[PDB]
Parts: structure tokens; sequence; C-alpha cells
């Protein structure tokens, strides 16, 4: 029946929420449900087949006032269910998505739709837009764990070698240790280099 | 004895950053936890930043002065201090634009709304009505071209209000909050025209859940969980303030 | 709210419909497009349907029979032992689908029992979500027992004294 | 607390409980009637009845609650004022039955 | 006696009370989460009751049929000091013991090891039914009901003899209403 | 743009934050007030005179981030406020004991700043740390038998809970915001 298809579909964005509120870090999302989408589309084009087929036929007037009125408001009906499955699973994959450009990209790509990949593109554009306006003064891309020392040992998980700083240097040498300003390696730890606080 | 305490007052009688900073605070506390968007303090965002640019300058020319008496310790805490400000304000815009995410469409019916008592652009930053207009086109074009293309002509609208489900989430206006009754900003209880006496003669203030026809004394100095339309204009005017 | 997916899963849920006229072409709800539905027809239908043409008609066009979930059997059921009862057994959206049809037809003794029920459960449910570890059988057990709705709730009422206590003891 | 003392309360609520909810009386007078037509006619109901539990907690909550977890102090007033109904009922000791929702127990 | 057995409670009501590592009071924070929970048990580890107090681990591995009830009678007055309000009910805890002593292997088990506190390993080849068993007896006189009751811990308990004041030659029966009683499991271990 | 966790809560870490922004009382061990006969702290957020003019060991009232930078090093020590004493916090716990149904008037960042200062200033107690530590225990399990008792009256309606801390607060807010809004969402379902 019409709506089956709908409710696969929000058990897939189900799963991928809790597969997502799971864990701390952004868990790569699931790969984009083409097949059932394209199925529910089909569906879809099907009902509104049914629609014309009717809309021809209520000048041939077979109780129409009513039993074309029911038949109508059925189908009607089941499209709507069907966009509201199918904007159901978009947003939710949206909102991951917009979650994971904040905490990276603004600062796995197959399992995307082309859509949601220039999505994507378009919304990091828009965060850059705004860390880049007004407000410029605070990275706005910054963390949300509010700053509890400003001086921090951090030690070099991975090597990166000689770095200028604002009025210095860092040699990431592997292993080594730093005792540091921590607005100077921000960057750093968000980018896995540096372990610890 | 005859009193005197008020002649003593009238002879003892003879902005600031820090309350920038505090209304800052208490802007970050009930936009947090209100269900509602709350306007936006241009006035006072428009002072804070340029502080923030004024002492990252400053901040700067130390830095130069010490480059080209020698006690680090001021420029630690002036650092730290600019850090732990910009953490406020990161917060502060970071949660209401997810709150912009929540209720864009309700937000473009305030703007569509002719009637509207608000108009979008007091609620809204200039960035964030950048913010509203450009990811409102943005999420758009995405469930057009992937979805919205495909439906008929009943059923394109993405904002449709008289479908089987209603497609515009606004603010769910009684939503439960907690608040802590300030009283009057001022200290002046004889000024306020809402404050009144309580039984044991203590202030408080009177407000009527619409729903269940039942009025509740918010004592001044006390803490309540109450729905959010019934505070609504106590907060507005910080009467009240969300813990 | 429009895309609250559990919302979405709830209107998916099926209720049993007495329809109410002879509609020609609508058969293939009984699994064939070429019928007529007939007056009289009990069938099962998705809530996000029942729902609308159980007001659309002048008699509406489908009535709505009690659903079992509602059976004055599991009232009973809850009644008795709110705790101890396995609301997911019964339905996975109980309160949800509840709060639907106390919507749908003003039932003031179904409010009133599912208020009853929610508060009741809501004692339980914070026992298990503030004792922590420093998981236990007595909390795997009851979690079963639980709705996506409590479950939701639970979740987040655990995870906030567990935060509290990480911050409070480690440094 | 000694449970003679409120023997006497506990029966006359079980009394306004089967006086409420009087398919119990219908029964133990349809019981009676049956037995009394089968002794003359010359095959025998007991002296028994299925209280639907449920009825007996949207009466009283604490008697109801009495009888599940207390059912030593609570049963044999319950069963006395049974008895009493019976032998109100025009002209042996009356035994109770239960019946829904048992839930922990 | 009972004034050293006061002590010996008092020693371990400090020891929940008190201990302490890395700013967590561990044993009131397990004590209440066990009582949210609805289970009326303890679990100690001994390394901690060693380091708290070595005297007190002394006292309790020197004799811990006599001492372990004293430690359970602790916990049950930190439960009720912890979870209800003083001046505005819950049964007798049970000690879980956590510990790493050398092992000893069930085959060397003997005449020296009675009554000692032991640590060994093995399979469990069968469970049986959980039997009852008194916590606590409410006893009358079957001739003058002379009314008493014994509390009993599990550790080893009878009747009394004749009455404490004729009422004939084996006089005490028990009241099974309030009674208290607690499941005991036997298990096999190869 | 929020995380999931940010979204109608503070974390414990923000709720530190907030207390940090109190004024404290704390001994210096350093002086900057100059004599008539150089870097000066030029603060934006809180007022900048009682750190230009510091004098050590007479106690002067600063912000408690400061206040914390300073007793990282050994250029303070933070003077415990009036409250958090061994008599004061008997006082209370007589109080929670005798008035079950209240909580104590305990200042609303009482458990957040006990944390802080008995990891940060372990040393600067005129009591014995060890026992105001459990005083402090011994407070926060009473209150917790309190909300307990409390959370058996949830209504569709409103709730009264006069000397919450914000962080006994912030901890039951996911949980009671929760079960009111569904009570509330309950009995308006069923009004006509
Ligand atoms: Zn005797």
């Amino acid at each position: 029946m019409y709506g089956d298809l709908g409710n696969k579909l929000v058990l897939e964005a189900k799963r991928t929420k809790q597969l997502y509120a799971r864990s701390n870090q952004d868990v790569n999302l699931p790969m984009y449900h083409e097949d059932i989408i394209r199925n529910i589309l089909k569906e879809v084009s099907n009902l509104r087949k049914n629609t014309e087929y009717l809309k021809e036929q209520q000048q041939l007037g077979m109780l129409d006032d009513k039993v074309a009125k029911c038949q109508y408001f059925v189908t009607l009906l089941c499209m709507e269910r069907n966009k509201r499955c199918l904007l159901a699973y978009q947003r939710l994959r949206t909102d991951i998505l917009d979650s994971m450009a904040w905490n990276n990209n603004g600062l796995d790509t197959n399992n995307l739709s082309h859509q949601e990949q220039e999505y994507l593109k378009e919304y990091c554009d828009l965060i850059t837009d705004l860390k880049s306006g007004d407000l410029v003064d605070i990275d706005l891309s910054g963390s949300l764990v509010p700053p509890s020392d400003v001086f921090i040992d951090v030690r070099v998980l991975k090597d990166a070698g000689e770095i200028q700083t604002e009025y210095g240097v860092f040699n990431l040498i592997k292993d080594s240790q730093f005792f540091v300003r921590q607005s100077d390696v921000e960057r750093l730890i968000q980018q896995g280099y540096l372990q610890k606080i | 004895d005859i009193n005197i305490d008020d002649i003593l007052a009238e002879l003892d009688k003879e902005v600031s950053p820090q309350q920038d900073f505090s209304d800052l605070m208490k802007s970050w506390k009930n936009e947090r936890c209100s269900p509602e968007l709350l306007p936006y303090p241009h006035q006072l965002m428009k002072r804070l930043l340029n502080r923030i640019s004024m002492q990252s300058q400053l901040i700067e020319n130390i830095s130069m002065g010490f480059l080209d008496n020698e006690s680090k310790l001021p420029l630690l805490c002036m650092e730290t201090e600019l850090e732990r400000l910009k953490f406020v304000i990161r917060s502060y815009i970071r949660c209401r634009l997810s709150k912009i995410d929540k209720f864009s469409l309700y937000l473009r019916q305030l703007n569509e709304d002719e009637n509207s008592l608000i108009s979008l652009t007091d609620l809204l930053s200039k960035d964030e009505i950048k913010y509203h207009d450009t990811h409102s086109l943005i999420w758009l074009k995405l469930v057009n071209d992937s979805i919205l293309k495909y439906m008929p002509e009943e059923l394109q609208a993405i904002n449709d209000t008289e479908g089987s489900v209603n497609m515009i989430d606004e603010p769910d206006w009684n939503k439960f909050v907690f608040i802590h009754v300030n009283g009057p900003p001022d200290g002046k209880w004889n000024e306020d025209p809402l404050l009144q006496e309580n039984e044991f003669g203590k202030p408080c203030y009177t407000v009527t859940i619409p729903d269940l026809k039942e009025e509740v004394e918010l004592t001044i100095g006390s803490i309540y969980v109450m729905r959010y339309e019934v505070i609504r204009d106590l907060l507005r005017d910080d009467k009240v303030a969300l813990i | 709210g429009y895309y609250d997916i559990d919302d979405v899963l709830a209107d998916g849920t099926e209720f049993p419909c007495k329809f109410q006229y002879d509609i020609p072409g609508l058969g293939y709800l009984e699994n064939n497009p070429g019928r007529p539905i007939t007056k009289n027809t009990k069938l099962n239908l998705p809530l996000w349907l029942a729902r609308i043409l159980a007001i659309v008609g002048p008699v509406p066009f489908v009535e709505l029979l009690p659903p079992d979930m509602f059976s004055t059997k599991v009232m009973n059921a809850i009644k008795t032992d709110p705790v101890a009862l396995d609301l997911h057994s019964i339905n996975s959206h109980f309160f949800s689908l509840a709060i639907k049809w106390i919507m749908l037809f003003s039932e003031k003794e179904l409010a009133n029992v599912v208020s009853e029920l929610l508060l009741q459960r809501a004692q339980e449910l914070n026992h298990h979500a503030s004792s922590l570890s420093i998981t236990n059988i007595a909390t795997s057990t009851f979690l079963l027992k639980l709705e996506e709705m409590e479950k939701e709730i639970y979740k987040k009422s655990h995870e906030s004294y567990k935060d509290t206590k990480r911050w409070m003891f480690k440094k | 607390f000694a449970p003679d003392a409120v023997f006497g309360d506990r029966v006359r609520r079980f009394q306004e409980f089967l006086d409420t909810f009087t398919s119990y009386r219908d029964s133990v007078r349809s019981i009676q009637v049956y037995n009394s037509n089968n002794a003359a006619n010359y095959n025998i109901l007991p002296h028994r009845i299925i209280i639907s539990l449920d009825d007996l907690r949207e009466f009283d909550r604490s008697f109801w609650s009495g009888i599940l977890v207390e059912p030593a102090y609570f049963i044999p007033p319950a069963e006395k004022a049974l008895t009493d109904l019976a032998d109100s009922m025009d002209d042996h000791p009356w035994k109770l039955s239960f019946k829904g929702s048992f839930g922990a127990h | 006696n009972d004034d050293d057995n006061t002590e010996i409670i008092k020693s371990f009501k400090n020891f929940i009370l008190e201990f302490r590592l890395d700013s967590q009071f561990i044993y009131r924070d397990q004590l209440r989460n066990n009582i949210l929970v609805k289970n009326y048990s303890l679990t100690v580890n001994m390394e901690h009751l060693i380091g708290y107090n070595e005297d007190i681990y002394k006292k309790l591995s020197d004799e811990p049929s006599d001492i372990i009830p004293l430690f359970e009678t602790a916990i049950t007055q930190v439960a009720k000091r912890i979870s209800i309000l003083s001046r505005a009910s819950l049964p007798t805890f049970q000690l879980i013991l956590n510990s790493n002593a050398n092992q000893i292997p069930l085959r060397d088990l003997d005449s020296e090891h009675v009554s000692k506190i032991v640590r060994l390993s093995g399979i469990i080849i069968s469970t049986s039914v959980l039997s009852s068993r008194a916590t606590y007896l409410s006893i009358m006189c079957r001739n003058c009901r002379h009314t008493t009751s014994i509390t009993i811990n599990n550790f080893n308990v009878s009747l009394p003899r004749s009455c404490l004041s004729n009422c004939g030659p084996d006089p005490y029966i028990i009241i099974h209403e309030s009674s208290k009683f607690i499941d005991q499991q036997f298990l096999k271990l190869q | 743009s929020l995380p999931a966790h940010l979204q109608q809560t503070f974390s414990p870490e923000e709720i530190q934050f907030i207390v940090e922004n109190e004024p404290i009382k704390i001994f210096p061990r350093i002086t900057t007030r100059q004599k008539i006969r150089h870097t000066r702290w030029q603060l934006i957020t809180t007022d900048d005179k009682a750190l230009n003019n510091m004098v050590a060991m007479r106690s002067t009232e600063v912000v408690l981030w400061i206040a914390l930078l300073l007793k990282q090093q050994s250029k303070c020590s933070i003077v415990a406020p009036q409250w958090l004493t061994t008599k004061e916090l008997d006082r209370k716990i007589q109080y929670e004991k005798t008035h079950p149904d209240r909580f104590s008037e305990l200042p609303w960042n009482w458990l957040v700043l006990a944390r802080i200062l008995f990891n940060k200033a372990k040393d600067d107690f005129h009591d014995p740390i060890h026992e105001l530590r459990g005083k402090i225990q011994d407070l926060r399990e009473i209150r917790q038998i309190k909300v307990l008792k409390g959370l058996k009256y949830l209504n569709e309606s409103h709730l009264q809970l006069d000397n919450l801390s914000l962080l006994e607060i912030n901890e039951l807010r996911p949980f009671i915001t929760e079960i009111m809004d569904k009570l509330r969402e309950i009995h308006t379902a069923s009004l006509t």
C-alpha cells in the first residue's frame, strides 16, 4: 500500500539518527537511499496518473460529488504522506550535514546525493561568509566548551615540522610536549595533531 | 525614637562595560533556555563588538611594545578575558542561529505577514537576516531539485499550513522553563505597577495560566517552573530571568 | 513537528476503521484497485489516513472502532501497576498515539489515566536515570519496557546526570 | 497497630463495595435460588464469588492494595462481609475469588 | 559485648561515610545508587577497607562470621541516613566483598581455613532452587502466648528451649505473617 | 549549529563559567598599588580598580576566574565565603533536617564553588578540608532526598523550587521540563 515505502524510509531515518546520536564524534552518515527514494517518486508519479485519470473522468461524471471526491482525497493524502516521509529523511540528513559543516568543514563523500554534496558546499560557503563579515573578531566556527585554562600542556601526537605562529614557532616533533597558550594551538587540537586537554 | 534614615539618605547622596557584560550574560542565559527566538540586543552587541576590537588592538599594541615594569600577568588576564568574552558571544550567536534553523519557515511567515506587529529586522541581526535568507534558499533548492519537483501543483509548497499536518514549525509557546523572579531591575518595588503584596506581606507578581483559568503568585526571590507564554512579558521587562 | 521522525512513525501505525459508505475504486485499500469498498467494511488503516477519513463526510466516511491498545484490558493494566507494565510491547509509541487519540476524541478519562501513567513511570525512570556506575540488571530490564518517547526522555535525563557526575569528580 | 481494631471498618467498606457493584449481590442470590430449587426439586453451585479486582480498585484503592499486599488481614473481613450479605438474602461461610490486572503479582 | 558491637558498627559507619578517593565518596555514592534501583546491598573492595583502617580488616578477617553482620547493620544505618529524612523502611543490606587476595585452589582448602575468608575459583556444575531462610522470626509461646522475636544472621540458630516468663516442654512456635524471609540458593562448584 | 546536548540546557562547564563570573574575596601576595615616592590590568568585563590597587594580605574582592588564575600561581589565596565553613554548613544541615519541605537558603552557586575551591584552593581553608567535603556531601544527599519527594507532585500547571541550586536545577532540567511538557500536552489535548 502507498504508505509503506515512506515507512521504510523513515525507519531508515530513525536508525541513522541513532547512529549519529550515540557518539561524540561526527559519525560518517550512511548511504543515501536512492533506491527507496526512486520507488517512492515512481509511486508518487503513479498517484499523479491516478489523479489525472480521475480528473479526466469527472467529465464522464460517475458519482463524482462523493465517489470522485473520495478517490481524489485518498490519493491526495497518500501523496501528502509520501512527501512527509521524503522530507523527514532529507531534513534529518540535512541537519547532520549542517552539524558536520560547523564541526569541521566551516573551520565518505560518496554517501551524499549530488544535491547534498553541492548543498554542503553552499552551506560551508555560508558559514565562511558569516565569520568573514561583521562579527569577524569572534571565530564563529570555534568551540562551544568554555575556555577553562589559558595555558595548557599539549603532547605532539603526529609530526608536522616547523610552523610559525603569531610571534614564534612550534616544531611539531613526534612525542614532544609543549606548555603553551591554548588559543595558539586550538586549530591543531581540532585537526588532530595535539593530544592533551 | 524619631526615625531619621531618610534625612541621612538625602545627606548621603551628596552604561558601563561591566553592566554590558552582565546584560550579555542575561541575554545568553535567557536565549539558551527559551523556546522563542528572543529579539536581538542591537545596540548592546554593537558596543560589545567595538570593545572586543579595541581591546584586541590594545593587547596587540602592548605586545609590540614588549617586543620592540615588564610584568606579563595583566596581559594574561587581558588575553583570557577576551577569550572568555568571545566565548559568550560565540555561544549566544550560535544558539540563535540554531533557533533560526528550527523556525526558518515561521520567521518567513512573520516576514510575509503584513499585519504582524513584529518585523524580522527588529528580531534578527543583519548577519542573521543574511543567514536566514540564504540558508532558506539553499535548503529550498536542495529539496526542490531532490523531492518537490516531482509533486503535483497541489503539493509543491513547502510552507503548506492547510494540509493534513501543518508544515510550519513554530515555537512551543507553553513550553516549561525554569525562572528566578528578580523583581524590577531597580530596587524600587514601589514603582513597579504589576508587583503586589502576597500573603505574609512579601512582594509578588500574579500571572494567570489561561488554559486552566488559574492565578499563581510569583513571589520575588524564588524559583518556579512555568509555562513560557505565561511569563513572557515579565521576562520581556526583566522582572524574571530564565535559569 | 512536521519533520519529527518519531511523529512520522507514530502516524504510520494502524487503527480499526469501519467504512460508512459504498465507494467504488478504493478497493486498493483492500489490495485490489478494481473493486469498491462497502459500508460496514471493517479495515485497518494508517492513522495519517484514518484521522482524516473520520472527520470528512454529514456522517464521516469512516468510523474509528476502539483500538485494543486503549481497551478496558489495557486501561485496567495501567491503573493497577504503571511501573511494571510493558508499554513497549503494547505499542512502541503509546504516549504519542494516546495524545493523538485524546485530541481526536476529547476523552477526559483517558487523559487522566495517561497523565497518571506518565507521572508514576516518570518517578521510576528518574530513579534509573539518576543511578550511575562507579549496566545494572535492574536497570537493564526496565529500559526494555520503555516507549521510544520515554527512551528519549531517559537518554536525555541520564546523560544530564552522567555529565554532571563527570564534571563534579573529574578535574 | 492491631488488626482487630480495623476489622469492622474493613467489613463495612467491603459491604459498601458489594452494595455498590450490585452484580455481586445478584450473583449471590442467583447461587442461592439455584441451590434451593435443586435441593427441593428431587447439581449444587458453590458458596464462592469471583470479584473483579478492578472493581475493588476503582471503589477503594487502599482496600484493594490491602487485598493484594496483606491478604491475611483483608480477605477475612471481605469474606465476613460477603457472608453477611448472603445472610441478608432470604433463607455457611462464603468464600472469595479474584480476577484481573495483578501487575507485579 | 554490645558496647564493643556498637563500636564495631560505628567504625563501619565511619568507613562508609568517610572513605574517599579522588574527591568521590565511592561507598556513599554506591549505596545511594543501589538504593534508587532498589537493590539493598553494597559491594565493598577489601583493598579499600584495608587502606582505610587495617584494624577493621583485622577484626573482619579474624572472625568474619561475627563481624559481617555488624558491617551489614552499619550499612543499613547509613542507608537510612542518606535516603530517608531523619525526623519528618529498608531490609538488612547484604554485604558483597570484592578481593584480590591469593586464591586457595579448591582441593587445598581444609581444617586450617574453617571460618576464614577464602578466595577460590571453579566451574559451577549445579544450581538449586531458591529455598527460603528467615532473617526475622516472630515467635510466641504455645501456652501463655508470650510474644517475642528473633533476628537471625545466616553465618552460624534455633528457637528457645523454654518460655521467657508453666508452659510445657518445648513451647515456641513461629508466626509467619510478621516473620521475614530471604532467598537462599545452593551451588555446587567443581 | 548548536550541538544536540546544548539545545535546551547548559553544560556543567558552562555552569562553571557562569559561577566563575562571581566576585570572591582574596588575600593578594603581590603589590600593585604604586607609592608616590609598568602595566595595569585594563579589563573590560569586570572592574579594573581592585587588581590595580592590590597590597599583600590586604584582603580585596575580584572576579573568581582572575582569583583562580592568580591562585594557579602562589600570588593569591582565596578566602572561603562565610557559608563554606564547618559551623555554617552544620547549621544548614540542621535546617535541612528540620524543614523537610523547604530547601535551605544556600547560595545558588554552592556546589559549583565548593567543587572549584576544594580543587584549586585546597590549602586556603581554615577548617580541615576533609570535614568540609563531608558536610557538602551531607547537604547534597539530603537535598537529593527532597528533590525526589518534590518530583511526586509534577503538574500540567507549574512548580516551585525556592532555594534549589543552579547546578541542581541544571541537572534536573532536561527531565522536569520534559515531563511537565508531556503532562501539558496530555491535558491540553483533552480540551474541547
Ligand atoms: Zn509461655
